[PDB]
């Protein structure tokens, strides 16, 4: 307990999971400010003051660019699973033969 | 009017701007808006409005657009890159000819 | 090409150039893994052997 205590850095694997995780999603969020050589990242704003066959050109623009930030954000969390996997595989090992 | 070489400005706020009046000014030859649909104005709505107005040629009318080069636009009167706005010409021969 | 449209064709250039960075990021990532698991065996055969 004293030295899980006095080394805040003793778990620091299993906080990495956990900020891992986090600072992904918050990657996500920030992105949406992107304009992807559109006039606006705000898709009501381009609506509002464009007739349909110019709007449809600079929506498209965001729609492509926002797929592709989903698109990162799936392979790299896939590749992430895959790490995880194998230290749950060690988990299981070293229980039944420790 | 005033002369191209020295344009007048006149500043609009604090009203209602409705731009259904203006489209019985002439047959109307050129109404050419940027960064916005000429059948949007009339749901959007302004922080400064400024009217710029002047006599040139005809076939200097294209000159009146960001983007382009010549006497008008480079000595006379020139428009950012950027602008936001719409330019209206009308045929005015009857009115500005001797 | 005036500024209006010289930007679009710029924007092409950065998102295209920009996705090909993007591929080499990606399979170095799972290149990465496969050196970490020999490393992994390297690492328990100097223990074990």
């Amino acid at each position: 307990q004293d030295s899980l205590s006095s080394t805040p850095s003793a778990l620091g694997k299993l906080q990495d999971v956990v900020n891992h995780n986090a600072q992904a999603l918050n990657t996500l969020v920030k992105q949406l400010s992107s304009k992807f050589g559109a006039i606006s990242s705000v898709l009501n704003d381009i609506f509002s003051r464009l007739d349909k066959p110019e709007a449809e050109v600079q929506i498209d623009r965001l729609i492509t660019g926002r797929l592709q930030s989903l698109q990162t954000y799936v392979t790299q969390q896939l590749i992430r699973a895959a790490e995880i996997r194998a230290s749950a595989n060690l988990a299981a090992t070293k229980m039944s033969e420790c | 009017f005033a002369s191209v070489y020295a344009w007048n400005r006149k500043r609009i706020s604090n009203c209602v701007a409705d731009y259904s009046v203006l489209y019985n000014l002439a047959p109307f030859f050129t109404f050419k808006c940027y960064g916005v649909s000429p059948t949007k104005l009339n749901d959007l709505c302004f922080t400064n409005v400024y009217a710029d107005s002047f006599v040139i040629r005809g076939d200097e009318v294209r000159q009146i657009a960001p983007g382009q080069t010549g006497n008008i636009a480079d000595y006379n009167y020139k428009l950012p890159d950027d602008f936001t706005g719409c330019v209206i010409a009308w045929n005015s021969n009857k009115l500005d000819s001797k």
